[PDB]
RNA sequence: AAGGUAAGUAUCGUUCCA
């Protein structure tokens, strides 16, 4: 690396040697030519900039402190004007020094100490100290050196400017700074290296992980608050889409009983509510605390869990008077938005002229033939599968034609083995809508996979090219551009589309 | 301007024990 | 070279002034409520109590004989489909986040964010690309309908 | 690095030596999107920034007795009238003479007050308590559950803060501006790492 | 077994509220007879539960088993 | 601190659901009691972000009383008594067909102010309360007692 | 004088020496 050592601090050497490890260094330098040089490829018809080139260089001239060299160049269409040296705040270059074809730029990074850390002073004095040498190899007398501070995150650039350079040089500088996949990587490395984190508290998030453990003796309410305010939208074929507000209904799960408190939400109760968003976050958790002070102490919840993180903050006040309740939310995109989807339970909210509350009961006759530990995954996955989509999940729910369901329960009366057709053929059909969705064969989908995805887990990767912590192959990564003759090819294409509109 | 700690011994002639701090 | 002027920031003086501007302001206040609330014979007479009384007593005997919304949608209008009905929901806020409402339906926001991840799987205006990250696609909905 | 607090990265270490700081270490720079700037702390010409001494930051035994005795007697005209008018003190009474005498205010209104009632002798087997416990005690003399603290410090971190530069006079010298925070808000110490 | 030995040695909410010390916020020295000992975010204004956190049961000190059988013949 | 004591020597609410071949199973709304000063106190961290939340919700739920009276609570736990006697005359007029609000505006407030209160209540709600004996040993002399019985009577 | 050697493996050159 770059870092100069005034005295051997063996835990500081240690430390640097960690934080700046995977060649973090040159890997920094090589993100922040690159990207920089993507800003020029944008505006270089505008800038006379007939192309950009990124020379192949030694891989260790990221940290050669006493030579330099050039490793981004710009070949002019046409010559340019260029100004001064001057530096990156300065406004006063009337540009008018001399003409030239090629102009070069230079980074050079840095990790400042406290006395020395004004990083403009360093961009100036070795841009003079290697323009003024035998040893650094600059192709043209115009040109900038850009100094970068990483111990103190500050930038700065000194020396040739060609017209509109160096307010794109700002601009460009002042995004790179606030967002760069090395730099980024690197403040990472800083912040757990010191162990001082932003945020981020830690409480029992409910996970694939630590699902098993949510099977226990101790009775658990799934306090879901997703549908309380919601509104029947529909665009008509022809005429404008119209809304009309309908009633909500919280849902007050319990796996070891399956008794889903609901309380109906009338539509009513928003008068003209302007912040309706927290009226509606606290009028769960009024229902929820009026709840636990209704159930005797032996039935009261010993573990509160939530689907919306939302809910997290508002329970713990009206559960203020229970210190013994945890109360964990979920990482986990669980299901029971879905629950009120079901014809026999939304019937009863959709036509309601008060608000009341009701007692359900999710487990018809299960619990005579079968654990409620999975009494709870049957009914999860039933969730899952009717969330995915309503109907194909009806036709499945019903493989007998008589497929008998009286009022005082709710799902169909099978028997044992028809609950295992109907399972498989639910899980067959989660995972061909998520393999439809992602695009992704479903037999490749490992079992642990398959259980996040019924559970709630899905990952993405948009953050791909953070990956920097996995003749040496440092500066061998070569630049891009329209110029190129994939680049043209690239253009060439639509080119007949563009002509349907043309003026004169 | 060297971080060794001088003597208030001889330092005492204006202060207070109870001084800014009420 | 010269340094600017500005002010230095104390966490201890910042709480201790915080809380002396509160004390103060709670001096305001019970100050202003005590012009508020101290602005508000027969005290001691027992004789004139039964009296008062019995005339309480017969007194009862002579007197015996929704449209309207201005919320917003994250979705884009071609998003839903037509010749259906579909079931808008409200989004995760946080209380202390004062951030507008926003309605969004599950089973869209699903949608949306498999492509999403099809999408920047599919990929294995100055600095756009980083930009995103440092800086969603919704509509103004107004009289039941844009 | 000594005298910064324990919160802040240093070692809270308090000091009663004349300490100069010198006026190199109270600058610090910060990039705005326009431009960098600097600052210093003693932004008029005055003299060289000194330490605070913990010599200033506690009372003389002598006006903490004095003061004792008054604020004792105003308890007692305070506690006796209450009886009269019949209602309990509280906090809005009493926060005048908070944190002063020497079994201090704020013990007559601590949790365990009826239990420290029965604790007799408590000074003399916290004297005894060397010949039990195998490491001296510092505060043999008293007991901050009988008497209170004797001493505080909110002013003597308030005067090094001030200082030594504030929250951004100390930060220049640290890492911070290396992780990029933001702001300095909304921030905790790992004391320990998990491994 | 390893399950309890986890559980018994496992970082207890209270434990681990205690671990971070906050940023920037100067605190009252509790406990004067010796400083150095802060509590940090557990009973902290700066961040954490709006409730208190609750204490655990797995930690509690615990007797051998012969000193209970020696508790159990000297009565 | 108790008088003979020498140098020397929660969150109330209203809601209740009564419990118990129809899956339709409603339940009653049942109305409570209400909460007057506990010995259980004190069990609340990182009260800058609790407070805060009361005072959103004192806005955004204007119409329970029983957030004026836990904010109240909280306040009056965390040396700010002062701050809670504000706070609860300034929520009286959110919610002044609560007994419990006005009975906690009574025992937290100090001397004739008190009476003010207590004098004040009764405006609001003079039929069948409770109020009137707060005022009756809110007071000191036995013959003010009586006006307040037959103010009461 | 200091208490400031990263340990390696790759070749090429040289030189004494057996």
């Amino acid at each position: 690396t770059g870092i100069f050592m005034h005295g051997k601090i063996p835990t500081l050497k240690i430390s640097l040697i960690q934080i700046f490890r995977a060649h973090l260094w040159q890997k920094i330098h090589e993100s922040i030519v690159m990207d920089l040089c993507q800003v020029f490829d944008q505006e270089l018809d505008a800038l006379e900039i007939e192309t950009v080139q990124k020379e192949t260089i030694h891989p260790r001239k990221s940290y050669k402190m006493n030579s330099s060299c050039a490793d981004i160049l710009l070949f002019a269409s046409y010559k340019w004007n260029v100004s001064r040296p001057s530096l990156l705040a300065d406004s006063k270059d009337v540009m008018d020094s001399t003409t030239t074809q090629k102009y070069w730029i230079d980074i050079q990074l840095r990790w400042g100490d406290y006395d020395s850390h004004d990083i403009e002073r360093y961009a100036r004095a070795k841009f003079l100290d290697y323009t003024t040498d035998n040893m650094s190899i600059y192709p043209s007398p115009t040109g900038v050196l850009i100094a970068i501070d990483l111990a103190y995150n500050l930038h700065s650039a000194y020396g040739n400017w060609f017209p509109g350079s160096k307010p794109l040089i700002q601009q460009a500088m002042a995004k790179i700074m606030k967002a760069n996949p090395a730099l980024y990587v690197l403040r990472e490395r800083i912040r757990k290296g010191l162990q001082l984190y932003s945020s981020e508290p830690t409480e029992p998030y409910l996970s694939s992980q630590n699902y098993g453990e949510l099977f226990s003796n101790q009775i658990i309410w799934f306090v879901d608050d997703t549908n309380v305010y919601r509104v029947t939208i529909h665009k008509t074929f022809e005429g404008n889409l119209t809304t009309k507000p309908i009633n909500g209904a919280i849902f007050i799960f319990n796996p070891r009983t399956g008794q889903l408190f609901l309380k109906i939400i009338h539509t009513s109760v928003w008068a003209g509510q302007k912040r309706l968003g927290q009226l509606a976050k606290w009028k769960t958790a009024e229902e929820v605390a009026a709840l636990i002070r209704s159930l005797p102490v032996e039935e009261q919840p010993k573990q509160i869990i939530v689907t919306r993180k939302g809910m997290l903050d508002p329970l713990e006040v009206h559960l203020l008077d229970f210190p013994n309740i945890v109360i964990k939310g979920s990482e986990l995109q669980l299901p029971f938005q879905a629950c009120l989807k079901v014809e026999k339970f939304g019937d009863l909210i959709l036509k309601a002229t008060e608000p009341q509350m009701v007692l359900f009961n999710l487990y018809d006759d299960w619990l005579k033939t079968i654990s409620s530990y999975t009494a709870f995954s049957r009914l999860i996955l039933i969730l899952r599968a009717l969330h995915v989509n309503n109907d194909r999940a009806k036709v499945i729910l019903k493989p007998d034609k008589t497929t008998i369901t009286e009022p005082h329960h709710i799902w169909p009366t099978l028997t044992d083995e028809e609950w295992i057709k109907v399972e498989v053929q639910l899980k067959d059909l989660i995972l061909a809508d998520y393999g439809k969705k992602n695009n992704v064969n479903v037999a490749s989908l490992t079992q642990s996979e398959i259980r996040d995805i019924i559970l709630g887990m899905e990952i993405s990767a948009p953050s791909q090219q953070r990956q920097q912590i996995a003749t040496s192959n440092y500066e061998t990564q070569t630049f891009s551009s329209k110029t190129e003759w994939r680049v043209r090819a690239i253009s060439a294409a639509n080119l007949h589309l563009r002509t349907n509109h043309i003026y004169v | 301007p060297t971080g060794e700690v001088l003597s208030l011994v001889g330092k005492l002639e204006g202060t207070r024990m109870g001084d800014k701090a009420q | 070279e010269e340094p600017v002027t500005a002010d230095v920031i104390n966490p201890m003086a910042l709480r201790q002034r915080e809380e002396l501007r509160e004390k103060l302001a709670a001096a305001k206040e019970k100050r202003l409520l005590n012009q508020k609330l101290g602005k508000i014979p027969w005290l001691d007479d027992t004789a004139a109590w039964i009296e008062r009384s019995r005339q309480l007593q017969k007194e009862k005997d002579l007197a015996e004989k929704r449209d309207l919304q201005g919320l917003t949608v994250e979705h884009a209008i071609d998003s839903f489909r037509e010749g259906e009905t579909m079931i808008l929901t409200l989004k995760d806020k946080g209380v202390l986040q004062e951030e507008e409402d926003v309605l969004v339906n599950v089973n869209l926001v699903d949608k949306e964010r498999a492509e999403k991840n099809v999408e920047l799987r599919k990929k294995k205006a100055q600095q756009k690309p980083r930009s995103i990250l440092s800086k969603p696609h919704s509509f103004r909905l107004e009289q039941g309908g844009t | 690095v000594f005298y910064t607090p324990k919160e802040l990265g240093g070692l809270g270490m308090l000091s009663m030596g004349h300490v100069l700081i010198p006026q190199s270490d109270l600058r610090w720079s910060k990039q705005t999107d326009v431009g960098i700037t600097h600052f210093r702390s003693g932004m008029s010409h005055e003299e060289d920034q000194l330490i605070p001494n913990l010599y200033r930051y506690i009372q003389p035994w002598e006006s903490e007795f004095i003061d004792s005795q008054r604020v004792w007697a105003e308890y007692a005209l305070k506690r006796q009238e209450a009886i009269a008018q019949n209602r309990r003190l509280t906090l809005e009474d009493l926060e005048d003479s908070w944190d002063r005498g020497i079994p201090r205010i704020n013990t007559l209104f601590q949790k365990d007050r009826h239990t420290l009632a029965y604790d007799k002798g408590w000074r003399v087997r916290t004297d005894f308590k060397q010949y039990q416990v195998l490491k001296q005690n510092p505060f043999w003399w008293t007991h901050q559950r009988h008497d209170g603290k004797l001493w505080n410090l909110n002013n003597y971190r308030t005067d090094m803060i001030q200082a030594l530069g504030g929250v951004e006079g100390i930060l220049e010298h640290t890492l911070f501006k290396g992780t990029y925070f933001p702001t300095w808000e909304g921030l905790f110490w790992e004391k320990a790492s998990g491994f | 077994r390893y399950r309890k030995m986890k559980e018994r040695l496992g970082l207890t909410e209270i434990r681990k509220q205690a671990n971070r010390m906050s940023f920037g916020e100067i605190e009252e020295d509790a406990y004067q007879e010796d400083l150095g000992f802060s509590l940090g975010h557990l009973g902290k204004s700066g961040s954490g539960r709006v409730r208190q956190t609750q204490v655990n049961e797995a930690t509690k000190a615990r007797i051998s088993k012969t000193l209970q059988r020696t508790l159990q013949k000297q009565s | 601190v108790d008088p003979r004591q020498t140098q020397f020597g929660r969150n109330t609410l209203m809601d209740m659901r009564l419990s118990q071949q129809t899956v339709v199973d409603p339940k009653g709304y049942l109305t409570d009691l209400n909460s007057m000063i506990p010995t259980h106190g004190g069990d609340i961290n990182d009260i800058k972000k609790a407070r805060l939340l009361l005072k959103s919700v004192r806005e955004t739920n204007p119409h329970h009383p029983p957030a004026w009276i836990a904010s109240a609570r909280l306040e009056e736990v965390t040396g700010k008594l002062q701050v809670a006697r504000n706070l609860i005359m300034k929520g009286t007029e959110m919610c002044p067909k609560s007994e419990d609000v006005w009975l906690e505006a009574a025992r937290l407030q100090p001397g004739d102010t008190a009476k003010a209160v207590v004098a004040q209540a009764v405006r609001h709600l003079p039929q069948s309360v409770r109020i009137y004996i707060r005022a009756a040993e809110l007071e000191t002399d036995i013959r003010a007692k009586k006006r307040v019985l037959r103010k009461a009577l």
